[PDB]
């Protein structure tokens, strides 16, 4: 299958149509994705089978293939971008200042970005290109709109 | 089953559209993955 480094869309053909369910990085020969787009489930790439290597419902996230590679983090201070890939249409990066999701075991970053539910998993980045973390796990607030924390895995 | 298309490469772009505010929340963390606003 496909194993060139870059975003990607995750679909199913379960549903109508081909429907997207979400979206994943592909980096070191690991596809790094949210738990809440596969299930845990096996993915299809072209002829070729990826199988979990590694998830946790709580932090919702998933890795194929491989150990989770990802490990930059938002410096706390600098703009980042959302490098968006909404279901049936380009990918798009967006720029922002990420705010601040408190809790009591420490702080996340968070980016007030809505998008459709099916662009879950898609990457944040920071000014190296570096993937520090994916969309798509958050909130409603008060106005109706959508805070998504920046969500990153441990590299072991 | 599920499959995987190539959308594109991950990279900063320069004179990308700038938006989105940054808001600071309390929030909580349950042991589904789910968050929650915490008044
Ligand atoms: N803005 C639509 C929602 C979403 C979920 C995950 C990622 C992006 N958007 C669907 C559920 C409520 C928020």
């Amino acid at each position: 299958g496909e194993t060139t480094d870059g975003v990607y869309r995750v679909m199913t053909r379960r549903l109508l149509g081909s429907t997207q369910v979400g979206v994943g990085v592909m980096q070191e020969g690991v596809f790094h994705t949210m738990w809440h787009v596969t299930k845990g489930a096996a993915l299809r790439s072209g002829e070729g089978r990826l199988d979990p290597y590694w998830g946790d419902v709580k932090q919702d996230l998933v890795s194929y293939c491989g150990p989770w590679k990802l490990d930059a983090a938002w410096d706390g201070l600098s703009e980042v971008q959302l490098l968006a890939v909404p279901p049936g249409e380009r990918a798009k990066n967006i720029q922002t200042l990420p705010g601040i999701f408190k809790t009591k075991d420490g702080d996340i970053g968070a980016v007030a970005l809505d998008y459709p539910a099916g662009t879950s998993g898609s990457p944040i980045l920071d000014k190296c290109g570096r993937v520090i973390g994916l969309y798509g796990n958050g909130v409603v607030i008060k106005n109706g709109s959508y805070v998504s924390a920046i969500t990153q895995g441990k590299r072991e | 089953d599920m499959y995987i298309e190539r959308a594109g490469d991950i990279t900063w772009e320069k004179d990308a559209e700038v938006t989105g505010n940054s808001p600071r929340l309390d929030v909580a963390l349950d042991e589904s993955g789910d968050f929650s606003l915490v008044e």
